[PDB]
């Protein structure tokens, strides 16, 4: 995977110049997947 | 000057290489980040997202009809509804899927993946289904009993208009190739195995009711899911530039 | 009980400046990509005069013209702001501005019975363009308060898929479960404010994917109407009334 | 305004082990999709689970991981040594299909550009030849010739190099007038004007030209220019449908219609 | 469940002096290769030995040193302008050698492209031309020409060099969808099918193909490539026992029975 | 831009260069490992499992019986049984085992050697014979009493089936070339010596038995081995590249 | 020496481009700075005219 | 032999890009040359 | 825009070897746009 040390020093003035982000992380998808207003649990029934 | 010894490599142009370079507008300052609902940093936000399967993918069903299971009253028992392999990267229902496009951008994937599934009858219609995820081996299952050996959840309808299976990952190795092509890769190696539908009681509706109903199916990508190796999507072509 | 046991209790109701709308048959409500709508910040504004927000004369409920569940129906769809364009202060406000940032409130009503079957989709997508001819005509870029009705429902009038559609804000109206849908929408866009005149941030669309069948001798005249609500509105650049 | 909360991870969901269920309490698999919510079913509520402490990673699908190559964007012959190219990503549908996935998005990006030699049949030539690539913003003047005085490019930024050299390359920031780009607008480009030409473009997505050309005349022969673009520092906002029909139009998304997406099978009982 | 400890050693094991020793105690002589083991019987106890402080390492034995070089894999020439290597060591029998006296092993590489104009009578010429080499995953479109649309490669890697410049060269991790490449497989390649052409072949060691081509078309001439690989980072398991025949075929381990490997002398008395 | 000089080795492809590169796949990350048995991380460790010597390569012998001393029961005394060079790399007999091919992947080679033999008698068979190492400057011993005033060991057949015969490094240099070609580069200056058996008493057996039995011959290095300068092994070749 | 690997963009002349340089006059020392009215640092305080 | 000192700095993002490991020692071979359940000591007798 | 952090070493003995300046800011443009002697406030008039 990727190395836990290694260089990472921008040699340009402008940060367009520098290279491409290293985080890569994901987040919680709710806002995409369950964008609605009152809780649904996952044990009890959708609607009542 | 310092020595230096340039290496193999040297002015060639990787597509995936990663360099600072030295920018065209030097003092350029973009305009400000503002707030923007909606933002997404990773597409696997994406792919858990359900979409709808092209399921009834027969030559008699065209456009929107496509989408629809059909459903009707028997006269026999234990019959089957449908089925299909479960792998979306291939060619097939999945491949127009939100998950199945993007299973096509990529090589490789791993998880489980959420079947849900719609019934769409009229309020007095009922009916029990079941369906089964049959892990590989050998061919789809040929009737109701040998597909209930396998993973599989009994679906009652009723206000609550849907169900979930949960295809689970099962596998051999951690990943599978996204493709099944055989006469090059011989990758049909990594087979992920069928979904079937089957009567569990029947469909039974009230006097003069439609006596043919639809499910529409939906298909994301659990939790535990993920994409390797970046490819093109082979759905995207061209003949000469476009004008 | 309905937050203790964990889920939506079906009935609903919406109030917005001098207007109520309720319904018991809802599926909760969907607020798009989580948020709601929000004012414009400092950090993030650029045209410089003081806005004007209306307040309750604008942001409360316009039922739009019903469209019937034809049994040829394709689907119909509304352009916003476009549908409101002239239609209540919100329209006169939207007309006497360059500028208009608003969030919206949804509510698709399709009532039927228990013995009728059918599913719409309900579904509000951002920039959504219809482009299915080589030059978009405008009675169908901009139906106005009418609406459009859909020629090309499986191509979604843009090139993809009807099916991946869920991945904007969006419901279901399944007869044998619900007759309304309700949506809250914030203001997307790539800019802070825009022209309500030049631009449609968000197009509202209902889409028969199973159609509508029920018991021989039934009702068979079902109509499917909408009602929407400005939210949390403001405007910039003001002049003399101007139209598209 | 945000009631959804969105936590990172850097690695997919772990699995816990399971054990049977029989109640009338907990029904995880009962959903309704009415509601316009993904399920919300997990695996341990589905089926008895074990325990499977996954480490598999989430990078390769990352907006930089997905954007984050060269792609082309570019491809023409000059024509009495001088080639114009309006920059726009229609032309070349890969790049293109993969931008439209999201609605707005800023970066910034860094272009390549691989040159040489081909005669009149279009045959490559092993000659090294000096060539300036001249970005012309809207607004400045446009040389209509090889040796025309906008090349003087005192103000314009310009890139020369040669084909013997390897190929050019130089970073762009985030551009745009506006906050993002939009590779989906639904408006028009000016007021007062509803002709479909004018549909679903956003002008401020067109930065300006590229000119091309060889700083001397090549003698019966012309250059062959690829132009590539490699997204940088992707921010992105509202996933979109992904284009399901094959593109036609370089500036607009004009399709054919269709029946269905995927082949046609024999009977849907029939995996 | 290891009952075998694997301590490190960084030198070779030192003699230590010894003496005479006459009894009925100790025998280190006597072994038993019935019970699979190999004698433990030390250099000490079979003769007097002197004291040697061996200082002779055990570096170029390593997995890393025995592996870490180049050794061909590919050399082809393109056919109209084109040329699609299905990624595979079983071409060039010296690198294939090696990897089979492992059973599974893990290993980043690093693949070195070198290539040059030939012409029609496979003539070495000094002919400076950009070559393009892009890796396609099994599943993406292969590009039936030298000027197909996938060479945009918007999302396949792809590497443009030339044959004026020195040798391209990347690294490539460990792919493999398993946890170890296995250069043994007693097994078939699909469930439902026995047939031997799909017996001993382990899909998962194929990650795809490497296609090649000039930029631009070249006029009578082809361009030569020879690829090389080099596994790094290398993690072995099961050492297997070496080959003894000549290799066959490229996708098998067929070979051509034999009654001796080394070659016959006069008399087992005479050395 | 920082002065630099390039050096000479510029550009140039040296097939056992160690530098840093860019990836293919700069964010792509790897199944995990998993517990796998028999990790080897030197060959040094293969070499010192003992496998079986290619012994008598006659034309009589075909495949198996080639790994077979052949031992009889003798009607004179101090006879020779079999005899061997006991360099390692050399074609011969020891070409084919663990050893010798990787010996064969190498130029240089140090270390003991282990002999080890298994006698394959019937239970009631029983025998004596001495096995010596002779260290190099003339020829193989002619007889058993030549061959006894070298390294050596006694072997008595019995309950332990085998006996080991330990080859001592005994070398004017710390490493020996694999190879004893002499023809250019006078190799045999290298060559380790000889390893001879002869009966000590008799092979002797009852009445109606088999008065012929087997002795396998296994060999393998010792700890204090080592091998230096990989090279390619001389037994695998090709004429065209295979399909 | 240094291992390296050049990239691509070596050898370019980008005209915005801004690197260090050897000098033509390693050694020369400029005229002083003197009072000089009417110092402008940026083109903005121009067209606010 | 090897440095006792020497650069040991990763450029790159992903440890495929790193050199050769510089380990490369050995380890007690018993897995492979004595894989048996009980211990036959080397001044006894292998079998009783 | 440009990085906080970013390489500043000059290798060159003359200044005139070094890269471009990094401050780029404005100044208050007064003595171009209100070169008088009075000060004439905003909320004025400006002549009485
Ligand atoms: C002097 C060297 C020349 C290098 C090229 C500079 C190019 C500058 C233009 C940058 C604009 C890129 C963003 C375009 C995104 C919109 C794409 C589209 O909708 O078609
Ligand atoms: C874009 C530059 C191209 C560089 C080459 C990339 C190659 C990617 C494939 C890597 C797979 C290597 C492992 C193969 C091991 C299995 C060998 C076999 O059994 O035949
Ligand atoms: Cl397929
Ligand atoms: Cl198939
Ligand atoms: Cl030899
Ligand atoms: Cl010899
Ligand atoms: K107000
Ligand atoms: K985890
Ligand atoms: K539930
Ligand atoms: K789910
Ligand atoms: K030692
Ligand atoms: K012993
Ligand atoms: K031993």
């Amino acid at each position: 995977g990727s190395n836990i040390h290694y260089t990472n020093i921008n040699y340009y003035e402008n940060a367009a110049s520098n290279s491409l982000n290293k985080q890569d992380f994901t987040q919680d998808p709710e806002k995409f997947t369950r964008p609605v207003v009152d809780v649904m649990k996952e044990a009890a029934v959708p609607l009542k | 000057g310092i020595p230096t010894l340039y290496t193999p490599g040297s002015g060639q142009f990787l597509t995936t290489d990663d360099f600072q370079t030295p920018c065209m507008l030097p003092k350029f300052q973009p305009t400000p980040v503002i707030d923007i609902p909606g933002e997404v940093k990773n597409f696997l936000e994406v792919v858990q997202v359900e979409s709808l399967v092209e399921i009834n993918n027969v030559e008699s069903a065209e456009g929107v009809a496509r989408y629809r299971i059909p459903l009707n009253v028997q006269d026999a028992m234990d019959g089957q509804i449908m089925a299909l392999r479960v792998d979306p990267g291939i060619d097939g229902p999945m491949q127009s899927t939100l998950l199945g496009v993007f299973t096509r951008y990529y090589a490789q994937w791993s998880g489980s993946l959420d079947f849900t599934f719609m019934f769409c009858g009229t309020f007095m219609t009922t009916g029990k289904v079941i369906i089964a995820y049959t892990p590989p081996g050998g061919d789809q299952p040929t009737n109701r009993r040998q597909a209930m050996l396998g993973t599989h959840v009994v679906w009652d309808f009723g206000l609550q208009s849907s169900i979930t299976l949960v295809v689970p990952w099962i596998s051999s190795g951690h990943f599978r190739g996204t493709t099944l092509e055989n006469t090059i890769y011989k990758y049909r190696y990594y087979e992920a195995g069928y979904i079937t539908m089957w009567y569990q009681t029947n469909m039974v509706v009230p006097p003069n009711f439609p006596t043919t109903a639809s499910i529409l199916m939906f298909v994301a990508a659990q939790p535990n899911f993920s994409l390797r190796i970046l490819k093109d999507r082979p759905d995207i072509s061209q003949e000469g530039a476009l004008q | 009980s309905a937050e203790a046991c964990g889920y939506s209790d079906r009935v609903a109701q919406l109030t917005l400046g001098n207007s109520t709308i309720t319904t018991q048959e809802a599926a909760n409500i969907v607020v798009g990509y989580g948020r709601w709508p929000t004012s414009l910040r400092d950090t993030d504004a650029t045209a410089v005069d003081k806005p004007t927000q209306p307040g309750v004369s604008a942001e409360r409920f316009y039922t739009l013209p019903s469209v019937q569940w034809t049994n040829s129906f394709k689907g119909h769809y509304w352009k916003l702001p476009d549908a409101l364009s002239e239609l209540g202060l919100f329209g006169q406000n939207l007309q006497f501005h360059y500028l208009y940032r608003g969030g919206w409130v949804i509510h698709v009503q399709c009532n039927a019975t228990k013995f009728h079957q059918g599913t719409l989709l309900v579904v509000a997508t951002p920039e959504h363009k219809i482009q299915s001819a080589e030059s978009p005509a405008f009675a169908r870029t901009n139906p106005g308060e009418q609406g459009a009705a859909y020629q090309f429902p499986f191509t979604f009038e843009d090139g993809t898929a009807l099916g991946n559609a869920l991945i904007y804000p969006h419901q279901w109206v399944n007869l044998r479960t619900n007759n309304s849908a309700t949506l809250v929408l914030p203001y997307v866009n790539a800019l802070p404010m825009d022209s309500g005149i030049r631009h449609n941030n968000w197009t509202l669309s209902v889409i028969p994917i199973v159609p509508l069948e029920y018991a021989a001798g039934a009702t068979t005249y079902v109509p499917i109407t909408v009602t929407i609500a400005p939210m949390c509105t403001e405007y910039n650049g003001l002049r003399a009334a101007v139209t598209q | 305004g945000q009631v959804i909360k969105s936590a990172v991870r850097s690695t997919v969901e772990n699995t816990v082990q399971s054990t049977h269920s029989i109640t009338t309490e907990a029904t995880p698999a009962l959903q309704a999709a009415e509601t316009g919510a993904t399920s919300n079913a997990s695996d341990e509520s589905m089926i008895e689970t074990r325990n499977v402490v996954n480490t598999h990673g989430v990078a390769e699908t990352s907006l930089e991981a997905f954007y984050g190559r060269a792609g082309l964007v570019a491809m023409f012959s000059t024509d009495g040594g001088i080639y114009r190219w309006y920059i726009n990503f229609g032309e070349y549908v890969q790049l293109r299909a993969k931008l439209e996935l999201l609605t707005y998005a800023r970066f910034d990006m860094e272009f390549t550009i691989v040159a040489q030699v081909v005669n009149a049949q279009s045959k490559v030539q092993d000659f090294n030849v000096d060539y300036q690539v001249m970005f012309v913003p809207p607004g400045a003047s446009v040389p209509e010739n090889q040796d025309s005085y906008q090349w003087q490019s005192s103000c314009n930024p310009s890139v020369i190099s040669n084909t013997g050299l390897p190929p050019a390359r130089v970073s762009v920031p985030f551009m745009s007038s506006a906050n993002a780009y939009s590779f989906s607008y639904d408006g028009y480009t000016q007021f007062g004007d509803t002709s479909g030409s004018s549909y679903g473009i956003v002008p401020s997505n067109y930065l300006g030209m590229l000119v091309v050309r060889t700083c001397e005349d090549l003698d019966g022969t012309r250059l062959r220019v690829r132009v590539y673009a490699k997204p940088k520092h992707v921010k992105g906002w509202i996933p979109r449908s992904p284009r399901m029909t094959p593109y036609k139009s370089r500036y607009t998304g004009v399709y054919t219609d269709t029946t269905k997406f995927c082949a046609n099978r024999a009977r849907i009982t029939t995996a």
